[PDB]
């Protein structure tokens, strides 16, 4: 006898005479899942009305959302899911719903959710009250076309919840008030569950005067050992440290993992490639010399336009290593410990519309947001509220979103949805990400199964005309968010603060879509557009968008970024990122065995030539694509090359060279062939 | 006795089989076995029962190879290097040994583990295939003191070696064969080595001796095999899967023969293995000035 | 020909002759060359006084705040008179000391601005705030030798570019996320600027405890611990420490955190370590019997009231009765066992005897835990804060202001109630400007209790001097009896203040001096002294003993008018300012005839006790072999009248054992002392 | 004959022999010799012929180690886990003479080898000291074997691990000594095992017995002191440091003497040596 859905479930990894894979024992796992596990384990209700009644009444789900609509219209959009005829994909999907994500019983051993189940209570939440809204999302994610970022999805209608969104971007100041607040930050937000980035760049370099008396300051990685056991106590618990590949301590910050559990990310100006060209040597300047001659923190300043007038001020104190070797030493690092994380400082800025400079970017070198300095009063109270970044995220299934001919709906309600996010985002724990998200309204649209979508409509990865669609397809989505977004702030009566001065007011953002290039270069992506009945967006469109921006504004600052998604993209069968497969048949670490397996989506015995593994593939490719979307987020997008265990240095820097010379705006970190 | 100079060396093999010996060296520490404990616990208490019983089985074998199987044998190479690899598979056997140990600790308990201990020490093919080689062993012949050996080798682990296999073909248990994988392919080995070591001493021999030791062979291997039908009767009764070992052992029947420049015996209608089991046998630098470009 | 530079010659101090004599000459040589080799060669020679201020004002060294107060004649006069009362140094150390680590250096350091007198003046000046006839008092009082405002009040006064003049803290954690974060800051905040801090561990949750409902969640108190352990190695100059229940669950991995079994994992390297013992840890080690370590969470959940603000020994067969109210238990024979062991290797704990400390205490509400030193015992309110860190009640912690008294120069003066009564208006002057702006739960306590801290020291100096072997029938009834007199001059003064005022330490009316319960030992008899030694003494020096018709007159107007302060004295151990102004550290002995200093381009610097001469050597035993008995002995008579606390530092030789230090911990616990500093083990 | 238990340990020590001596796996290739190379030449033409002449006997001990020295041991153990361990030591010893033959290869030439090689065989000094410690392994009296193995291990072994440690100390070949570093820190815990499990034996020999074999220690190793003296002073001969090797025998046959029980014999000023050879072990 004995089949259960593990043992199932493991059976993906062998074969049969010809070279098949087995993906008739998953869907047989799952068959089996629902019946060793589920179903066995839920309680049953009579009806919604109790179902409703007794959730609230025993303390799991909230009162504070359902009473903004007709009781009536609860059960009446309940009904509709239930009826949507949801059945599961994968194996682990399920398994990964179920035991991280759905609904149980305080004490835990019963369920009180299923899939449908959770949708409804986010699509409620989220649409604070509105009828017409909250179906549309209960279709969208139900479809399997919105879905919600791990955080959102998860605690949405719960009354025992955590917090919405977990990501976010604080930096630090070059003084003790904020140095210790920013040890605080930590402890509050990582206790929360969060995910915290900090800008390191503005403090003292190691060998600074403190107190106008000389030679004093510790440097930049003693105040990581204080930030590093801050998230080690509060668990979930995870934090980034980035710095400026110009700050003279950039060797020994690097050398930290020659301090474990932080993650390095570097950010990387024009003028260091320029320098490590002609095989010259790096500027390290002073943080605390720019400081007191040029009357901004470091972190603040244009280092690759300033850098010769930098050089030649007497007063700043020059620190000198080398070029071809500092890129060396980061590579050597990545090789082992996954990051440096990179992020190349002028390229964002340049094509980055709102007003400003952005100096630093999340945990997983996605979010990409322009901020200001918080200042204080000597009891750690705020002077000014400087404003910092939390990142409100949500992606869509390139797939499903293509096979539904009301791209705009799709997208609409979807940036509507992640837009209600930030509305509901306050975080009191720390008030400059509270009051920054007060006023820039900051959302990050995502995509995934970009390589199952190009792979089931049948083209190569990488290739002439897959770059081609995820061009023409991202340039579309941008659209339709903005207009979302124009929309939004016509109703609202109020644009996103700063926008007065933010390109999309100029016009200047615009100028892009107003030219060409915007019709597909291959035949066989316009197929694809002409079948799936998604009107590719034409001049006038632009045109009339133009006009309608520079009236009603936007109502949010930053629309789009593409994060390396996490265990979401396996509740909603896609291909992880906007990038290839990481193999045929993920095996992942988890519950039980220790392992579960996931194939990839649209996978068959027959397209087995579409699904080449990352690693294979190669970088260069994976680039080609991300330009083609960096091309239109506004954020970051994060990009994770693959190398073989045999490659070099030369390798990784080549990389990221081209990658760098394509511009991309940010780079993870680089994984080797080792399982 | 004269040092070792593995610099002026007599065979080939020697090295190439020294530097694989030691390069695929493994420890039972090293699988994570914790994880198996899940389809353990599925597996019925005749299921649980048998997998115990058999790993003990495997146990006798070897340490018999360890403690009076392999040094037996140094006393008939050659080549003053072949020892020093001897002296390896010696200690090899007993990581095998150390193994079973490591997972009766992990998945089972000594209620159970010492009820197959004592079945084993009573269980008549069991000890009568341990009874066969130790008389062979002990014996002065050193030509039968090898192929012995190699139906030990490459034969008698593997009436047992065929339950953590066809386990692995149906996703359970997939970390203890894993960590068996690593015993069989260090004894794939052992049986090439000591069967081309055979022929070896074999070709040097009288014309008319080499009928004498061909038959010898396949008798022996007859009454090994004859003992092994009911060593597999026995335990794995009451499963039902006796005629896919019996199949198996054939199989690996021929491997042996194969090792000792014999042609097989047993046709591939008895050695009609399910290609599942197998499968479940076996699954820095600088930059350029030029690279920098543009 | 030639040779003799002044630190060969302090060296000479541990050279004998034949038999052995000591060169106490050679160190008073060593003097003489210390200012015509280095001193006077690196000082500004200022041509009048008067260009003196208009340099060290203009140049922005001196603070124009202060002397601005008083007319410049007068301060112009002052310091005329400061340095015509003829100050000269008395020890190498003494003077070296002072001019390396205390005295105004120019911006570059490379010269010297002012010498000791110098100082004196404008410390007495700053202290005065404006008054004139206080301010001629504490420069007396000062360059005679009588009072010496502690480090931190002298090194940084009257300078413009200055740091803090209380350098000693003592602050709070609650189980919550909130003061865990706030704490960090703190201890950030504060250490940044030489602020010694202590923290409070007794209120967190414990190591296994569920937080938000949620089952065995809490990390223990450890991580708080290598937080605060860490954020003081950044903050430097930054010594920090932690207060910990005897019966709180971590308490044996909290102990466990300085064993050498460990690194990393279970491991504390920098902060000190304090221990809370209850009376009844005691009666519970008594039947060999175990302790009941309750859980933080579950007593604040049932009571109402955080862990250390409510009794332990006092609710101790309650807490076990309690069923709720969870329990884990381990030896209290054991627990005291570890200490030991822990304290011969670590030297911490540090000791807390709670009740001895809390039925002594004449303060509203309860004391929770001490300070890096075991010598500040004041009490607490907890703070309650925003979800943002803003404070939503900003409750009292504790600052101290400090200060200290040589006994020998004491004894020596015609007046003891002007003697006293000018200490104690420094004092409350350091504390009537003690605006800690970083953690304003320190700042508006002091501003609520003026507490201050008056010490004693030199009196295993005056002792020797005056032909006492320490800890002699002699010598205890003398220190009662001086310990006595100036209790009663402290409260006069407090009482004075009070009236200057018209207002008293807020929240008096529910102190044991509102009511007059605090007069009442002093009012049953036993103060007549034990010996006619001392009686003589008394004579000699010319001090009315308080009597009964004084006890009274003090009662009647305490109760009528108040006092100023809510703590008078504390007595900590003196480690730099015991040199420069000549004295046997605290009211323990001395550590050896000429003691051994790590410090300066010697790597030795040697110091001779004050009065010690080649004829009373007899007198002048190192406190090893004196045996902790008598230090105990001595200490409690102390203990008797101090409203706060003594440090005690305990000394043992090397030989002693793992029940000898246990042994002492309870002759302590039963002489009735109130607390512990660490245990010394002789060796270098 | 009956299968292994390592779920019922008999010997706290067998696994704790076990565990770190399989832990402490290595190879002769994972160590890039390669690197030795430039600071090989840096050596007098006696420098270098010696280097080969010292790790000559060497790969001879541990070839009789290996090969006869504990495979006469596993009938006299008592665990079967005991058996277990030796055998694994026989097989470590081969690769440590293995490592000998991976150094005349990587740095020393195909004319050099054949000279100390065969002078291995021309040489008395070190023919006894291989024919008495065999005596013993051929003799059917157990404590002789393990005594031998010991004295083998901790001092006979010595001989030539001075001059690495020499060498390591001025920079030279120090990736050669960073081999040596593994292959003594394996002989630390070889010296041990039989060592305690000497110990184990004596607690069985009655009154009398336990001086048989006391007085009997100090006869053959100082036998074989002398053996050693004289194999030290021909090859540390022109060098100087005869007399720092003299210190060094006097050493670790105080921690020989010390792995099977017994009292140092060597006083302060015989025992002490460089403490530069000693900082880098
Ligand atoms: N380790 C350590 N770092 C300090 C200390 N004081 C300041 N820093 C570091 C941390 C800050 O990033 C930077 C500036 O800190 P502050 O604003 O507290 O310095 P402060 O205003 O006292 O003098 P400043 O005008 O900044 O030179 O220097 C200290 O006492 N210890
Ligand atoms: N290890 C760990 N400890 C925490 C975390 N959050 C709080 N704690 C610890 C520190 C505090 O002493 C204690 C209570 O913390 P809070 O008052 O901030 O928890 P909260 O008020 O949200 O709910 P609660 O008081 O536990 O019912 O638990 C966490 O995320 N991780
Ligand atoms: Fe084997
Ligand atoms: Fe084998
Ligand atoms: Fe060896
Ligand atoms: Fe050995
Ligand atoms: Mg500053
Ligand atoms: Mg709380």
């Amino acid at each position: 006898e004995t089949m259960d859905y593990h043992a199932l479930n493991a059976m993906l990894n062998l074969y049969d005479k010809a070279g098949h894979i087995q993906f008739d024992k998953d869907q047989q796992a799952i068959d089996a899942f629902f019946a060793t596990h589920v179903r066995p384990h839920s309680v049953t209700f009579a009806s919604q009305h109790e179902r409703l009644g007794t959730l609230v009444r025993e303390g799991y789900y909230d009162d504070a959302v359902l009473a903004r609509y007709d009781r009536a219209f609860v059960l009446r959009l309940f009904e509709h899911a239930h009826a949507s005829g949801f059945r599961f994909q994968t194996f682990l999907g399920a398994w990964k719903f179920y035991t991280s994500y759905t609904l149980k019983t305080f004490d835990g051993k019963r369920y009180l959710e299923h899939f449908e189940d959770r949708v409804t209570m986010v699509a409620l939440t989220l649409a604070q009250g509105d009828e017409t809204l909250a179906t549309q999302l209960t279709d969208e994610m139900l479809s399997g076309r919105f879905q919600p970022a791990t955080p959102t999805f998860l605690n949405c209608g719960k009354q025992q919840r955590g917090e919405l969104v977990s990501c976010f971007l604080l930096r630090i100041e070059d003084n003790m008030e904020s140095i210790g607040r920013a040890v605080n930050s930590a402890l509050q937000l990582s206790k929360r569950g969060g995910g915290v980035a900090f800008l390191l760049s503005n403090l003292r370099e190691a060998g600074a005067p403190i107190k106008r008396i000389e030679n004093q300051s510790s440097g930049v990685i003693p105040v990581m050992k204080m930030l590093e056991d801050a998230f080690s106590y509060a668990n979930q618990g995870a934090g980034a440290v980035y710095l400026h590949a110009h700050h003279p301590d950039i060797l020994r910050f690097l050398d930290t993992k020659r301090i474990k559990t932080l993650s390095l990310g570097v950010v990387i100006p024009d003028i260091t490639f320029r320098l490590a060209k002609e095989n010259a040597q790096m500027a390290l300047f002073s943080p605390y010399d720019i400081q007191r001659r040029y009357g901004k923190p470091f972190g603040d300043i244009a280092i690759s336009e300033r850098y010769d007038e930098l050089i030649a001020d007497p007063h700043v104190r020059k620190t000198y290593i080398n070029a071809r070797d500092f890129f060396q030493t980061l590579a050597e690092i990545q090789f082992e410990s996954g990051y440096p994380y990179i992020m190349f400082e002028d390229t964002v800025n340049r094509a980055n519309p709102i007003a400003g400079r952005i100096n630093m970017s999340n945990l997983c070198s996605e979010i990409l947001q322009v901020n200001s300095a918080s200042r204080y009063d000597d009891n750690l109270d705020y002077t000014h509220i400087g404003h910092d970044i939390s990142c409100n995220l949500g992606s869509l299934n390139i797939a499903h979103v293509m096979d539904s001919p009301d791209i705009g709906r799709t997208v609409e309600t979807a940036i509507r949805g992640l837009t209600a996010v930030s509305d509901m985002s306050h975080i009191r724990s720390v008030p400059s990400i509270a009051a920054g998200n007060a006023a820039s309204h900051a959302i990050g649209l995502g995509q995934m199964n970009l390589h199952g979508y190009l792979a089931r409509e049948g083209i190569a990865y990488g290739s002439p005309e897959a770059l081609d669609f995820t061009n023409l397809y991202f340039y579309t989505i941008t659209w339709h968010a903005v207009h979302t977004s124009m929309r939004l702030a016509r109703e609202r009566g109020k644009t996103f603060a700063g926008f007065a001065q933010s390109r999309y007011a100029s016009g200047d953002y615009f100028t892009q879509y107003l030219q060409d290039d915007w019709q597909p270069k291959t035949a066989k992506v316009r197929a694809l557009f002409a079948r799936s009945g998604i009107t590719l967006p034409t001049r006038e469109m632009w045109l009339k968008l133009r006009d309608d921006v520079m009236r009603y504004g936007i109502y949010n600052q930053n629309l789009q970024a593409v994060p390396p998604t996490g265990s979401i993209s396996y509740i909603n069968h896609a291909t992880s990122s906007i990038h290839p497969i990481v193999a045929k048949i993920e095996i992942r670490k988890e519950g039980k065995t220790g392992r579960v397996y996931y194939p990839a989506p649209f996978m068959t015995n027959e397209n087995l030539d579409m699904y080449q593994d990352a690693y294979d593939i190669g970088p260069e490719k994976i680039i080609d694509t991300y330009a083609e979307a960096t091309r239109h987020v506004d954020q970051g997008l994060s990009l994770t090359l693959f190398f073989p265990d045999t490659a070099t240095t030369r390798d990784i820097n080549k990389a990221q060279i081209y990658a760098w010379r394509k511009g991309i705006k940010s780079l993870y970190y680089i994984r080797l062939r080792q399982l | 006795i004269s040092a070792i100079n593995w610099n002026k060396i007599q065979d080939d093999k020697d090295l190439e089989v020294w530097n694989r010996l030691t390069s695929n060296f493994w420890l039972p520490e090293k699988v994570p076995l914790s994880n198996d404990i899940p389809a353990w616990q599925t597996l019925s208490a005749a299921e649980q029962q048998l997998t115990i019983r058999v790993f003990t089985g495997l146990t006798l074998l070897d340490t018999i190879q360890n403690i009076a199987g392999a040094p037996s044998l140094m006393a008939d190479a050659i080549t003053p290097h072949e020892e020093a690899v001897l002296s390896n598979i010696s200690f090899m056997e007993a990581v095998h040994a150390r193994s079973y140990s490591s997972i009766f600790s992990t998945l089972c308990q000594t209620k159970e583990v010492d009820a197959a201990y004592a079945w084993s020490e009573e269980n008549p093919p069991l000890q009568r295939k341990a009874q066969i080689i130790l008389a062979h062993y002990v014996s002065d012949e050193p030509l039968k003191k090898k192929i012995a050996s190699v139906f030990l080798e490459s034969f008698l682990f593997y009436s047992g070696f065929w339950l953590p296999m066809y386990f692995s073909s149906r996703g359970k248990l997939t970390n203890t064969a894993d960590l068996i994988r690593l015993i069989i392919r260090d004894e794939a080995v052992h049986g090439y080595y000591i069967g081309y070591k055979y022929q070896i001493a074999l070709q040097k021999l009288s014309a008319i001796e080499r009928e004498e030791l061909k038959l010898f062979a396949l008798d022996l291997l007859m009454e090994l095999y004859d003992n092994e039908i009911r060593y597999t009767e026995a335990l794995y009764a009451e499963t039902g899967w006796v005629n896919d070992v019996k199949a198996f052992l054939c199989y690996n029947a021929n491997k042996a023969l194969m090792n000792l420049g014999y042609e097989a015996l047993f046709p591939p209608e008895m050695a009609d293995v399910n290609p599942a089991i197998l499968a479940a046998l076996s699954p820095t630098v600088e930059t350029e000035d030029e690279d920098w470009n543009f």
